[PDB]
């Protein structure tokens, strides 16, 4: 709307910021990718989620004297 | 003669000086709260508290005399 | 080319010299046994050798390469540069409403 | 072996004040009488001279 | 080369009477020197 | 006095830092000081106050968080530890301010200067003199953001801009 | 952080495993610091260096279970560690910012004030008997191998390598600085004595000339504590049964607290031999520098030498795995997240 | 200005008088001498 | 030297070489403000200081001129 | 020697003066003066949390036991 | 008549005063953003009086309205603990969206002031409602005109933008709204006081439980489930983007208090895993992408997913101090957000015309007051103490550790993670060099109007950092109905 | 208050008179030439460049070292360079 300042607009750094931008357009499914893809969408969140499920109410250190244990389960 | 605990928890000396010589140690305290803390007021009387951490320390050194030969000079740490 | 190059390593080895011995008695021993080294070849003429003989030197340069050389602190690398670099843009903004 | 005739002991061996060197006459101002090896010690211990005599003093 | 050579200790645990038992918070916190196994 | 060292070095810095154009070089520069010096004295007092007569002090000024079972308070207690601590901090502070008067006395930027060390003086009292964990946990995150706008003091340099991003991360 | 522990220990009292940490964390900071400060080019880095060793001596002495000691050596090292900071800072403002050993040298005659305090704090931060960082720092050393067991004296061990390394970085700061051969350009030292100016006798003399009133004054002050302080508080803090932290708030179990012992039990020459091994060893840093100084030359360019020079100025090349293993690493994650 | 040089030897006169003064008294006890009793 | 900057940036710190001409009268100023309030904060510690433990009379504790939580207890001894 | 202070606030040079948009009556008077007269209405505002209304009973039910010796013995 | 109900309605006065001047009267667009800039003040003025005379321990809703009226659908109003500091924030933010798009709004400015006016009284109604049928109607209303202003005033990727916030919101709606039409099925009603006292069978809660969390993971968001927000909150004009990350943001995390936590016991229970999962990944995976990110506005928005991701934890904790601190994290970041879309999206874009941070650099140089107030926003944004963004930071990460301990250690990187990307993007735009020399324009620094919505918003978070109790007191009572869970001996007695 | 003229001049003319090399003291002055004026050869003039730089305190790139051939050259130079101390 309104102008704004003079900026010496750089053509290398306009045109890395409409790649960045525009950069969706140009992905493939290829070797490499789909173990990016799988590794850090399924493999990450399903072992977080996995020890997350397996210590669930393992821990509790309320009020926990000298001859208790913070284990429950 | 030794300190009793009841004027001994009133002393409000520090737990791990809780023993037998500490009796000159309520003393020592009263010069360092008195003179605050100046390394050359009672000296005097801080010599006589040294002195018997000395006797005691001596006597817990002997004690070993019999229990190293017992172990037959091995690790008793 | 192949006389420049050979003058700019002359400095960085004696440069290097004095980075590695501060004390400047033993270094100006040092700096004149350089000298000799640049001297003795000084009649080398086929560009074959002198690409060769540059290329060896800028190696000995680098296996005994100092940690941290000596840097003025106003050099860029020095502790005092870019410290209290002006603007540099004196004049006024024109006159905008934002 | 190192085509350019460096090497390194010699380079240790030629670590020393040179007997002659194109540059004594900028550099020798470095060790002169402000800069002797005697007048650059003269005062490594500031105050140990004068302590000295006192000490003795109180000693007696 | 510390654990093959390093010295043995000089004095015995000072004993402390009653262990420290009241005034280290009684049997329920851990107390002092007092008889025991060295 | 027990509140007042606590606040008083936070003033020098408020007045140094945002109205520094009103009080000017040596203006900015006797408020900071004079508020380490005095804030100084009374530590010093302080000292023989809780040490020498084993009488420490408690101040709660008012609840920070209250939370079912968490209650943590805006207070203060000072012991045998805490004055013990503040010697130092505020004897050393008290003659690197006198100290900066001349050493910064060429940088332009002196009135932010002043400001932060006596804003780094505020929160390192604030650490030692703390009740509780998280109220210690306020001058710590303060130290180091304190620290950090003063190794980046000089903010055009590249390397300063580095090193204090290499403070304040790690 | 020597605080948090200080205050915390009514709680890490209670857990011999955060007090054997603590005492080998210290010990592995307090000579991996000593062994960097030596190699450093810069003033600052070698008192930052400086900083840390005896900052690991502080939590090296929590570890032994006396904080009363830490709290000591932690007010202690304040007096004498500022002095020498501000003192170089005099030094750095006296030539023209530099920070640069190189180019140092003779500036005793110069700095004459500026030399005496930093050789004040010096002594102080080496533990030269008598002086206020002695009845500190020394007395962990006496409590490491007073504390009778496999880890205390090895951290004794650890920690006496530290003080070695300690003093030879003293040397090479104090040396380097004032009593050596000048190093620095004319600019640095050419007095108004000899005229050397035609027409321009009036500027451009400049000779590294000392500090003005608030300059000077913070480095006599701090010069006193260094010299006094700590003989006048060692009471307080040390004592053999002194009550000063009677409000429960520097918490020493009986098990396993060590101060008779290490008052008694430990041997006369290895109470007095930090002393012994202070004194010989900056003789000989004096003795291989401006007396033999070949020496360090041969090692500089040793083969085996020199990647030890290289090792220890470039900091065990920690940084160097850092940056290209953490934050590099960190900041590919990212790339692969924003651009895959 | 000479006051410097002045600061300068004082401060090293009074920290060795020092030394020399806290050995007189102190130093036979550090060296196993004489117990302080 | 000096550097050289822009005279058209406002800055609550001052800017680059700041030094009011009235420097002193608006120091004098903030100077009383420090003051009053370090009193008030003074007067608030006073009321709420804590303690549980009495100096002895002959004890040098300058806090016993105004914190209330001691000063009425000597008074209050001073009945016999 | 010192510079005296300077610099245009708001963008405003010397020789003019800022000038209003049209939003700054609306919030000053209106959203921050709202903000400051419901920050001392606050103050009267009658205490209705539950931890105050739980300290009363729980200070009760510690006065019948050996804590908080209360002020009749009834 | 009941003030819940002058809440909704003053913001339609405006839109029919600014829609009706010109008949009344070439009127000027001054006054129509002085119509839109008053009505705002009265809501809040509303708001405040409100919560003067509200009551932080009673367990009936408040300001009820009698109706008798029974129809189909019918709209009542209520508000309790949980949902008054929602309506607060609305008011006090939407006077400081008009302020802060005061001049840069050039056309449609009736359409631009009448979208906002009624995006105020759509996002009220939705805290203020006491139907879940009321709620989704409410929720799913505010998608034509966040629309219609994103293409009217967006940026250049404006068409996409406007189209993936619809698309994502609708679709994830539509999974929530078969999971409010099962509820309708069982129980008869959504109205809150009848829906709360039921107790769903096991199987139904986990079937109820997925596709209410399918719809709040796309609007929380999650990641994986972001491309929208970056997109739609980069595009959108600064006040609308303050709406978008504000308020809209926080819908969701209100929704749990009323369509999760109270009906839906043993699944949030027995989920907590999938949940904490979702929550850690979001966390460093939204961590890691705004390092890299060279969007400056791209890089707040995607900042407040990280921190969307705590408060969701804190939600899951089933602990007292976790729920508080999530209201109060998405509290304070409302105030942070806000604020530092302006620094970037309204100061810096506007003077620029660029997002990319490769052209800023050493603005402190130039502008004081911009770096004094965007270095505080950075640390609140970094959580810092004496911000209410630590409390809420600082008390959901207790609760997330508390329930999930591994998980909550993991979300508790983002004290590590969170200050590497504030700083970073703070030292490349205000430090790092003396000025960018791709100005060839000096700039000015902050105007008045800018000084102004900042140090307003700095005050709130600082305010309330430094005295939370103020949003804490009325919290406690109405969030220990949501806890579910006994003690072996406090629990039955007799 | 920077540097002068007659400042760089004397301070550069008690320099190259520290080596034994040059033809005579007497024959430098503002506008002497390393080579054809004074004695020197291709060697010994880059040593001077690597003394006056210690003897500023500065550092002479290696592009700027090959212009600088004659006394005047390195009497402006140092001028244009602020950073001389
Ligand atoms: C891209 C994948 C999409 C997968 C869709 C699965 C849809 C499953 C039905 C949806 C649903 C809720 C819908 C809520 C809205 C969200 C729906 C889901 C959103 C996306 C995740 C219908 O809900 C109705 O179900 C009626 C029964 O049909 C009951 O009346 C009520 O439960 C309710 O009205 C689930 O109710 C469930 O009730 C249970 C008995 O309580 C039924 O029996 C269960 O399954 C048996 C084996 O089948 C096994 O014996 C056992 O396990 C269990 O007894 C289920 O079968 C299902 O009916
Ligand atoms: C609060 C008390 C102290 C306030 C100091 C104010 C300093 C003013 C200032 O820097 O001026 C703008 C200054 C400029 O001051 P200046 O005087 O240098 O301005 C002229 C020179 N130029 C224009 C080139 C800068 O801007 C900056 O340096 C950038 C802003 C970053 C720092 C802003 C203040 C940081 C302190 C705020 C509190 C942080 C502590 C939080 C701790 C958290 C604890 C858990
Ligand atoms: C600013 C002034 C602040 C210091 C005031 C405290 C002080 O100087 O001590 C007061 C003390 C008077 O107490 P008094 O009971 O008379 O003791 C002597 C009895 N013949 O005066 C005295 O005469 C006692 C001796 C001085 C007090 C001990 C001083 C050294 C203790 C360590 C000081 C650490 C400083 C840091
Ligand atoms: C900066 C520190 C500000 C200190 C000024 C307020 C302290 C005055 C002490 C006081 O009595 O008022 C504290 C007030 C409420 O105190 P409170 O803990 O809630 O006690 C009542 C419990 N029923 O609590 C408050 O006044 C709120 C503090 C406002 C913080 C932002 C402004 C500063
Ligand atoms: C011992 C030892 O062998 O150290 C070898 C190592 C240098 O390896 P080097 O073979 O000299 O590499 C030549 C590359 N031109 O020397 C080193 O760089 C080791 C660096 C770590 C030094 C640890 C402390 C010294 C340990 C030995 C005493
Ligand atoms: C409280 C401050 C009220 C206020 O300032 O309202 C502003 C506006 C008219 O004010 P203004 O724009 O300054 O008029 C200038 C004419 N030359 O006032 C208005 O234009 C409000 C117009 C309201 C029209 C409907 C009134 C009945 C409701
Ligand atoms: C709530 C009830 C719906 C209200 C929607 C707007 C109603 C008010 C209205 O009619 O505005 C009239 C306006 C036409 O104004 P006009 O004469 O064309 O002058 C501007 C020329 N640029 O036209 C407009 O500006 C209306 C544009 C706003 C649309 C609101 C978004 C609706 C989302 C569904
Ligand atoms: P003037 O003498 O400037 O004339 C130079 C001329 C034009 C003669 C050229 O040098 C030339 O044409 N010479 C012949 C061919 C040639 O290019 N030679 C270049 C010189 S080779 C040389 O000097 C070999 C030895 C280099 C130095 C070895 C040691 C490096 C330093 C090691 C430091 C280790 C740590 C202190």
């Amino acid at each position: 709307g309104l102008q704004h300042y003079k900026i010496a607009m750089d053509p290398a750094l306009v045109r890395l910021g409409s790649m960045i931008s525009n950069r969706y357009k140009y992905f493939r499914w290829t070797k490499r990718t789909a173990l990016v893809s799988f590794m850090y969408v399924v493999v990450v969140p399903s072992t977080i989620g996995y020890l997350a499920y397996k210590t669930d109410g393992l821990w509790d250190l309320r009020a926990k004297r000298r001859g208790d244990l913070i284990s429950e389960r | 003669r030794r300190a009793t605990r009841e004027e001994m928890r009133d002393a409000k000396v520090p737990l791990a000086y809780r023993d037998s010589c500490a009796h000159l140690l309520i003393p020592l305290n009263r010069c360092r709260y008195e003179t605050y803390y100046l390394p050359w007021k009672c000296e005097d009387e801080r010599h006589s508290y040294e002195k018997c951490q000395y006797l005691e320390f001596k006597k817990r050194v002997q004690k070993m005399e019999e229990l190293r030969e017992a172990k037959g000079g091995a690790r008793s740490n | 080319s192949n006389r420049q190059a050979a003058l700019s390593l002359y400095r960085r080895a004696l440069k290097l010299a004095l980075d590695w011995t501060v004390h400047r008695n033993l270094w100006r021993g040092q700096a004149l046994y350089i000298r000799s080294l640049f001297e003795k070849n000084r009649n080398v003429t086929d560009p074959r050798l002198q690409r060769a003989l540059l290329k060896e030197t800028e190696k000995l340069l680098e296996k005994w390469k100092h940690p941290d050389p000596y840097c003025p602190p106003t050099a860029p690398g020095g502790s005092k540069y870019e410290r209290n670099l002006p603007v540099p843009n004196l004049e006024p903004p024109p006159p905008l409403k934002f | 072996p190192n085509i350019t005739g460096f090497d390194m002991r010699e380079f240790l061996r030629h670590t020393k004040t040179p007997t002659y060197d194109p540059w004594e006459r900028h550099e020798a101002w470095r060790y002169t009488g402000r800069f002797s090896r005697f007048n650059r010690f003269k005062g490594a211990l500031p105050g140990f001279g004068i302590a000295t005599v006192a000490f003795t003093a109180y000693c007696v | 080369v510390v654990k093959l050579t390093y010295p043995d200790r000089v004095s015995y645990p000072r004993e402390f009477e009653g262990g420290l038992e009241r005034e280290l918070g009684g049997a329920g916190a851990v107390r002092a020197f007092l008889c025991l196994d060295d | 006095m027990y509140l007042s060292i606590i606040i008083l070095p936070l003033l020098g810095s408020v007045v140094s830092g945002f109205f520094g154009r009103k009080v000017g070089v040596s203006g900015a520069q006797l408020i900071t000081c004079s508020s380490v010096i005095i804030t100084t004295i009374l530590s010093i007092i302080a000292f023989f106050e809780v040490g020498f007569n084993n009488i420490p002090v408690t101040i709660n000024i008012f609840r920070w968080i209250d939370s079912e079972w968490f209650i943590i308070n805006w207070g203060f207690q000072y012991d045998s530890l805490t004055v013990s601590m503040l010697i130092p901090v505020l004897i050393i502070s008290s003659l690197v301010h006198i100290y900066s008067i001349s050493y910064m006395s060429s940088d332009p930027h002196n009135q932010r200067f002043f400001s932060y060390l006596s804003l780094f003086t505020f929160m390192m009292i604030i650490l030692v003199t703390a009740n509780n964990y998280l109220l210690m946990f306020v001058g710590w995150e303060g130290v180091g953001v304190c620290s950090y706008l003063l190794v980046s003091f000089w903010f055009t340099r590249i390397a300063a801009n580095q090193s204090s991003i290499s403070a304040f991360l790690t | 952080g020597v605080y948090l522990l200080m205050r915390s220990s009514p709680l890490i009292e209670y857990s011999s495993t955060v007090l054997l940490l603590c005492l080998w964390l210290g010990a592995i900071t307090t000579v991996f610091s000593s062994l960097i400060g030596l190699f450093q080019q810069d003033i600052k880095k070698v008192i930052a260096y400086s900083t840390m060793s005896q900052l690991g001596m502080m939590v090296l002495s929590i570890g032994l279970s006396s904080y009363n000691i830490a709290l000591f050596h932690l007010v202690n090292h304040a007096f004498y560690k500022a002095l020498l900071f501000l003192g170089a800072g005099s030094v750095i403002h006296a030539v023209a910012d530099n920070q640069d050993f190189r180019k140092f040298g003779g500036l005793i005659s110069y700095l004459p004030l500026t030399y005496s305090v930093m050789l004040i704090a010096s002594l102080s931060l080496v533990a030269f008997p008598f002086m206020t960082g002695f009845y500190s720092k020394d007395f962990i050393l006496e409590s490491a191998y007073g504390q009778f067991s496999f880890s205390g004296v090895a951290v004794y061990i650890i920690a006496t390598i530290g003080a070695i390394f300690t003093t030879l970085y003293s040397v090479k700061v104090l040396y380097l600085t004032f009593l050596s051969n000048p190093n620095g350009p004319r600019t640095y030292y050419r007095l108004a004595i000899d005229n050397f100016f035609s027409a321009q006798a009036i500027k451009s003399y400049k000779p590294a000339h000392e500090g003005d009133f608030f300059l000077t004054l913070p480095l006599v002050i701090l010069a006193l504590f260094s010299i006094f302080f700590g003989f006048i508080t060692k009471d307080i803090f040390i004592g053999l049964g002194s009550n000063f932290f009677v409000d429960n708030s520097l918490f020493i179990h009986p098990i396993h607290e060590i101060m008779i012992d290490t008052e008694f039990a430990v041997p006369v020459l290895f109470k007095l031999l930090p002393f012994i091994f202070t004194i010989s060893f900056s003789v000989i840093a004096l003795t291989l520098s401006e007396l033999l100084s070949e020496l360090v030359i041969y090692f500089k360019f040793s083969r085996f030498g020199y990647n030890i020079f290289g090792f220890f100025n470039q900091r065990f090349l920690i940084e160097f795995f850092y940056n290209k293993y953490i934050t590099n690493l960190i900041l590919n994650l990212g790339g692969q997240i924003t651009k895959i | 200005s000479r006051v410097h040089r002045f600061l300068a030897t004082g401060l090293g006169a009074s920290m060795w008088f020092w030394i020399f003064y806290r050995a007189k008294k102190d130093g036979p006890v550090l060296l196993g001498w004489k117990h302080p009793w | 030297p000096k550097i050289p900057y822009p005279k058209h940036v406002w800055s609550p710190a001052g800017g680059w070489y700041a030094q009011p001409a009235n420097w002193k009268q608006n120091t004098a100023i903030f100077g009383l403000v420090i003051f009053g309030i370090t009193a008030m904060v003074w007067k608030y510690s006073a009321e709420h200081e804590v303690r549980h433990k009495m100096p002895e009379p002959d004890r040098f504790y300058p806090s016993r001129y105004w914190v209330k939580q001691i000063k009425d207890y000597e008074r209050a001894q001073k009945e016999k | 020697q010192y510079d005296p202070p300077t610099g245009w606030l708001w963008g405003v040079r010397p020789g003019e003066k800022y000038q209003n948009e049209g939003w700054e009556g609306p919030f000053f008077y209106g959203f921050w003066g709202s903000l400051i007269v419901f920050a001392i209405a606050y103050a009267y505002k009658p205490d209705t949390s539950i931890q105050t209304w739980a300290l009363e009973e729980a200070r009760r039910r510690l006065e019948a036991e050996g804590i908080l010796e209360d002020p009749n013995p009834t | 008549m009941s003030l819940l109900y002058v809440l909704l309605i003053i913001p339609i006065i405006g839109i029919f005063l600014i829609s009706t001047i010109d008949s009344f009267y070439f009127f000027n667009v001054s006054y129509y953003k002085k119509i839109a800039l008053i009505t705002t003040i009265l809501n809040l003025i509303v708001s405040l009086i409100i919560y003067i005379l509200f009551d932080f321990s009673n367990n009936q809703f408040q300001f009820i309205q009698e109706n008798l009226d029974l129809s189909f659908y019918d709209i009542y109003l209520g508000v309790d603990g949980v949902s008054i500091y929602f309506v607060l924030l609305t008011t006090i933010i939407m006077p400081i969206a008009l302020v802060s798009n005061w001049n840069s709004i050039t056309n449609n400015i009736k359409s631009y002031l009448i979208i906002m006016l009624l995006l105020e009284t759509l996002l009220l109604a939705v805290f203020l409602v006491l139907d879940v049928l009321l709620f989704y109607i409410f929720f799913e209303s505010i998608l034509p005109p966040l629309f219609i202003l994103i293409g009217l005033f967006g940026s250049s990727n404006k068409v996409r933008a406007s189209f993936y916030i619809f698309l994502y919101t609708l679709l994830g709606s539509l999974f929530l709204l078969l999971s409010i039409l099962t509820m309708s099925s069982i129980v008869g009603t959504t109205y809150f006081d009848v829906l709360l006292k039921s107790s769903f069978e096991y199987t139904t809660q986990l079937f109820l439980f997925f596709g209410i969390f399918i719809a709040f993971a796309v609007k929380t968001p999650v990641w994986g489930l972001n491309s929208w927000l970056l997109r739609a909150h980069v595009e959108s004009p600064l006040g609308g983007s303050i709406v978008l990350a504000a308020i809209v943001l926080k819908l969701s995390l209100y929704g749990v208090f009323r369509l999760i936590l109270p009906i839906l016991p043993q699944a949030s229970l027995n989920l907590t895993y999938i949940v904490y999962a979702i929550g850690a990944i979001t966390v460093l995976y939204a961590s890691f992408s705004t390092l890299r990110t060279v969007d400056v506005k791209e890089l707040i928005a995607y900042s407040s997913v990280a921190h969307a991701a705590i408060y969701l934890m804190g939600v899951f904790s089933n602990t007292i101090q976790g729920l508080e601190g999530a209201i109060l994290l998405g509290l304070a970041h409302g105030f942070v957000s806000s604020g530092l879309f302006i620094c970037a999206g309204g100061i810096l874009y506007d003077r620029t015309g660029t997002r990319l941070i490769y052209f800023f650099r050493g603005l402190t140089q130039i502008m004081p007051l911009f770096s004094l107030f965007f270095f505080i926003l950075c640390l609140g944004n970094a959580g810092t103490p004496l911000t209410l963004n630590f409390v809420g930071e600082f008390m959901s990460l207790y609760g997330t550790l508390e329930r999930l301990p591994i998980a909550g250690m993991l979300a508790s990187t983002s004290i590590i993670f969170s200050a590497a990307y504030s700083i970073y993007m703070y030292n490349r735009i205000a430090f790092g060099g003396s000025v960018s020399l791709y100005f060839i324009d000096c700039f000015r620094d902050l105007t008045k109007r800018e000084f102004f919505i900042l140090f307003t918003l700095v005050s709130f978070t600082v305010i309330l950092g430094i005295y939370p109790s103020f949003v804490l007191d009325g919290l406690h009572y109405n969030i220990s109905s949501v806890v579910y869970g006994i003690e072996p001996n406090a629990s039955y007695l007799t | 208050e920077g540097l002068q003229k007659v400042e760089v001049y004397e301070r550069i003319k008690s320099l190259l008179a520290g080596f034994d090399k040059v033809n005579d003291p007497n024959n430098i002055t503002e506008t002497a030439h390393f080579a054809n004026d004074l004695g020197l050869d291709s060697l010994d003039t880059v040593e001077v460049v690597m003394a006056i730089e210690e003897e500023f305190s500065i550092e002479i790139p290696d592009k700027d070292a090959d212009q600088i051939h004659s006394v005047d050259k390195a009497i402006e130079y140092i001028l244009r360079q602020p950073d001389a101390h």
